[PDB]
RNA sequence: AAGUGUUUAAGGGCGCAUGGUGGAUGCCUUGGCACUGGGAGCCGAUGAAGGACGUAGGAGGCUGCGAUAAGCCUCGGGG
RNA sequence: GGUGAAAAGUACCCCGGGAGGGGAGUGAAAGAGUACCUGAAACCGUGCGCUUACAAUCCGUCAGAGCCCUCGACGUGUCG
RNA sequence: GAGUGAGAAUGCAGGCAUGAGUAGCGAUUAGGCAAGUGAGAACCUUGCCCGCCGAAAGACCAAGGGUUCCUGGGCCAGGCCAGUCCGCCCAGGGUGAGUCGGGACCUAAGGCGAGGCCGACAGGCGUAGUCGAUGGACAACGGGUUGAUAUUCCCGUACC
RNA sequence: CAGACCACGGGAUUGAUAGACCAGACCUGGAAGCCUAGUAAUAGGUGCAGGGAACUGGCACUAACCGGCCGAAAACUUAC
């Protein structure tokens, strides 16, 4: 089936602003001295050495 | 399948039956030539 | 070990039997490789299973270890210094530590390693 | 107002809908947290955003001469740029439109106090 | 105890402010159109019209030119 | 087709790999930056004000509380 | 004096929305790891494994394409992603024949066709000729060589 | 054993959540090596052997982490 209108502006927005990116939760880490955020996940990563903190 | 396209080149073929000395052979060729050339047209023959 | 509960890692059982018998080669040769996450989770438990094998000195787990692993370098590997390596410590013979997601396509990635403290 | 810094990447080659969706994560936020956001963001949208921020904050501490630990994103906004015209064949010789859209991602950083 | 009342915005709408895209509008022009008055009213085997390939110290297009190849000679204008 | 009168088309700083930008400069103008006169609408943002998650809406119109700004007045914050 | 007023012509052109950040990202082989390069690497390089074709998905001609080949650079466009890579882009280089394949040899079908015959004209045919390979005749084989050419170059030995 | 995603439900070191390891239960059906009977195919012993997944119980050996974001109140009238 095809669009039988043009979706309204209204209607086109409210549902194209559930197309979002879930921002990451950033935990503190210390590597080399200086302090770094990276995710939980990776925080043992960070710590190992195997995250590349540009 | 059979999925032989219209167009099988050949250049051979090209020449003698679009060409220019085919063109020019008959009246209507060599008028075909002349209309072309009136036009303006870079290739006036294959 | 327990098998893959949805469709296997490589695209196919027979590919992913291959890849953790690849997958495991290099762990044991490098005792650190860097694989997609799942990857890393589907072998850890094969892998495990192999230096199980080489934990006991018997010609039938070398043959059992040599048809996972057709890698007689590695084989060798895993039964002379793995083997005796892990005389002591009682499973959980390697670690995953997750790193960051690929470039190209995001997917997450770990390295498995072999453990090391005593 | 609080002294400012601009920063305009134009003619990026992102649409610059899928450029918001990285710029939202960070709209507001201080450029420190901003730039981490970005950082650990999957969204490959955000190397460009993250970039344009990082410009900001130079212009900041260079040309305005700020404390880069002041400064916030203060606004940030993605507008459409120009669209290349390609063209996709299809089924049954159908000739279908792709659109390689680009983005203006424009930041203004703010030294606000702490 | 029973009644009276906030204030939310995930998103949306409207207005305004600011932009981006886009290339309309205004004002133009190197081009075109329609004519006026004149000249020429033919060119070609002394090879035409029209081209191909070359030709500049340097890659192509246009222009010119033709292995004497953006040119050779003579006679005039010009500074 | 249209930068500018002239290329004066950003010697040398900064962020970036680049793109692009921020400085600084030329320019009368850069609200003219070889994407260039003017720069409409469609369309896409961002900011601010009001409004909306008990509601059945040809999306307006007429009454219209509330809220937010503006012009006067009186010179109490309330009336026009 | 009018090219004088558009909202409709499934009108025309350009720019844009809606669908929608959606379908799809093109078979029936399949990739993995390590290490490099790089700003960036699932996709480039190398190594090792794994797997796929193997009357081919290998090798070479012809047609066709036309520089796509090689070297060095580039990564804005294209590649259905990204790309440091590329059949993309830029410059330079690169194709060597008495024997190979053609012509200078020959004809077939067919074409054209001096005169010519036929036809109001235009022209239609066609003899002699003349072209016309897909055929007939016709002297070269091994090895080596470059980043790109090889029965061509080179070496050795043959043949017009 | 919850499930398209999300959600739901457990665990998160003060832990048995998952994997491994050790057992068991099951499935298979007698492993490899060696020895013996064999002119050999093969057979017998070692040996309810060996291989193993989902079920069970042990076991912190591996991973649940030197963490992060959210998240709590104008009052007023009346009676008691």
């Amino acid at each position: 089936a095809v669009p039988k209108r043009r979706m309204s502006r209204a209607n086109t927005r409210s549902r194209r602003a559930q197309w979002k990116a879930e921002a990451p939760g950033l935990v503190t880490v210390s590597v080399a001295g200086q302090q770094r955020k990276v995710p939980r996940r990776l925080l043992k990563a960070a710590r190992l050495g195997l995250v590349d903190l540009d | 399948a059979k999925g032989k396209r219209t167009f099988q080149p050949n250049n051979r073929r090209r020449a003698r039956v679009h060409g220019f000395r085919l063109r020019m052979r008959t009246r209507a060729g060599r008028a075909i030539v002349a209309n072309r050339r009136s036009k303006g047209r870079r290739a006036l023959t294959a | 070990p327990k098998p893959t509960k949805g469709p296997r890692l490589g695209g196919s059982s027979s590919h992913q039997s291959a890849l953790l018998a690849n997958l495991a080669t290099s762990l044991f040769e490098h005792g650190r490789i860097k694989t997609t996450e799942p990857k890393a989770r589907a072998l850890r438990p094969y892998a495990e299973k192999l230096i199980t094998h080489a934990k006991k000195g018997a010609l039938h787990n070398r043959r059992e270890v040599m048809k996972k692993i057709r890698d007689k370098d590695v084989v060798h590997t895993l039964f002379a210094e793995i083997g005796p390596f892990y005389a002591d410590r009682n499973g959980g013979y390697t670690r995953i530590i997750k790193v960051e997601n690929r470039k190209g396509d995001n997917a997450p990635m770990a390295v498995i390693e072999l453990v090391r403290e005593k | 107002e609080f002294p400012s810094a601009t920063a305009k990447a134009r003619y990026v080659r992102v649409s610059a809908t899928k450029a918001r969706r990285v710029i939202d994560l960070v709209r507001g936020k201080s450029v420190e947290e901003a730039l981490d956001i970005l950082r650990w963001a999957p969204q490959a949208a955000s190397e460009p955003v993250a970039k344009v921020i990082a410009s900001a904050a130079a212009n900041a501490q260079n040309n305005e001469g700020l404390d880069p630990s002041t400064l916030v994103v203060a606004t940030v906004y993605a507008d459409e740029g120009p669209t290349a015209k390609r063209i996709r064949p299809r089924a049954q010789g159908r000739a279908f439109r792709i659109r390689k859209r680009t983005s203006h991602i424009t930041v203004i950083v703010e030294s606000r106090p702490p």
